């Protein structure tokens, strides 16, 4: 449990929660909403400290890019945009203002789509930005140091 | 700038000013005609977040004028269009010529 | 002392500004007594003239009288009193306290069209 880093508690559409709130969280719809998440398909994906958290979240966004039906503009264009930005985030190829830009993009996707795939794709990015933001900033700073 | 000292003294005496100190013709003090390439800065709207246009849409803040009274729609002190103009102070730099 | 020049071309300096001001304001009030009581012009002009006349009667110094009047120099104040008196005579002739003479057409002041 000390090696545990993060848990996605309701499948990929629900966002992630770190170990600190994983300590005393229940498996309710209401409890996970209070934990700023949801109980989706009750799929508990566990990631330890060895996990590349940004790579895992970007793989989820790539899954959503591949599985979006493309009918409606916010999900189609925004999920592709989020996938590209998340790939650059995994590489470290961005600057910390792009984290806030990605948050605003996810908020533009969420609630403006036809079905809830847009919400379920914007939520993991929201959870990653909410919890593991210093990790993203560390990646960007390391990339900026080793490339200039 | 190429004038002799006798001609410079004659010009200075005839004009009453030191003409060589303030020459009318530019010789070398001007900037180079070939300049280094610039890098112009960007404005405050050049940000990737918190920059929705509806929060800085000054063109749509214009409203139709408010009707104080109209011929179809519509003890107090006498007022003025503005408080009266304060008198200009005389200049402390050079009040008279 | 006495003012040398008033600074404005064509404006003569007044040797006795207080007496001229008080007779001009008294004449303005007298011509304002002929107006109807409900005339807003009469009410407002009586207020302005009364306050200015009280300031002239209160202050016997020309400089601080000018500072109290805030109408430029006292020659400018005298000229403004003359203009106000002539205006009040014209307003009594014109009678604008009456209701609106004619309403405009419905789209006369509608912008944009
Ligand atoms: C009496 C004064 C006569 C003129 C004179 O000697 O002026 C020189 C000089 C002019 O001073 P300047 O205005 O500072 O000269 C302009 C530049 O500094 C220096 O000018 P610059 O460097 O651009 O070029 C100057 C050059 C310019 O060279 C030429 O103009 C050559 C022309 C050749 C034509 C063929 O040489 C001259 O001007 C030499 C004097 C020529 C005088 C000619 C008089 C006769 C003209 C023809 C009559 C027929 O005179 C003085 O300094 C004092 C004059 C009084 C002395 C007593
Ligand atoms: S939100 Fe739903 S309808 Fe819109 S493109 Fe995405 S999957 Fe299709």
């Amino acid at each position: 449990w000390d090696n545990l880093l993060a848990v996605i508690p309701g499948g990929s559409s629900t966002p992630l929660i770190p170990k600190s709130v994983c300590e005393t969280v229940l498996m309710d719809f209401d409890a996970l909403v209070q934990a700023q998440t949801g109980l989706g398909t009750a799929a508990v994906i566990v990631m330890d400290r060895s996990t590349d958290i940004v790579k895992a979240i970007a793989r989820l966004i790539e899954f959503y890019k591949h599985e979006s039906c493309g009918q409606c503009t916010p999900c189609r264009e925004g999920v592709d945009w989020m996938n590209k930005v998340m790939a650059r985030f995994v590489k470290g190829d961005a600057r910390p203002a792009e984290i806030d830009s990605l948050w605003e993009i996810s908020k533009q996707i969420e609630g403006h789509t036809i079905c809830a795939l847009g919400d379920g794709a914007a939520w993991p990015v929201q959870g990653l930005i909410r919890h593991f933001r210093p990790e993203l900033e560390d990646r960007m700073q390391r990339f900026a140091q080793q490339h200039r | 700038a190429s004038a002799t000292r006798v001609i410079q003294k004659l010009r200075n005496w005839a004009s009453g000013q030191d003409l060589q100190a303030k020459l009318q013709l530019r010789y070398q003090e001007i900037a180079k005609r070939t300049q280094p390439p610039p890098k112009l800065p960007v404005g405050p709207s050049h940000k990737l977040s918190n920059n929705y246009y509806c929060t800085r849409d000054g063109r749509r803040e214009v409203v139709p004028p408010s009707i104080i009274m109209s011929s179809q729609k519509a003890e107090k002190k006498a007022v003025t269009p503005a408080p009266p103009m304060k008198r200009w102070e005389l200049s402390k730099d050079q009040p008279y010529l | 002392l006495l003012k040398k020049t008033t600074g404005l071309v064509g404006l003569a300096v007044c040797d006795t500004p207080h007496e001229r001001l008080t007779i001009l304001y008294t004449k303005t009030l007298d011509i304002l007594k002929h107006f109807p009581k409900h005339a807003a012009y009469r009410k407002y002009t009586e207020q302005i003239t009364n306050e200015k006349l009280d300031m002239v009667k209160a202050e016997p110094d020309v400089k601080k009288l000018e500072a109290l009047l805030q109408g430029g120099e006292v020659e400018e104040v005298i000229l403004q009193a003359e203009k106000e008196l002539s205006l009040a005579r014209k307003m009594l002739k014109w009678k604008p306290w009456e209701p609106l003479v004619e309403e405009p057409p419905a789209n006369q002041w509608k912008w944009p069209i």
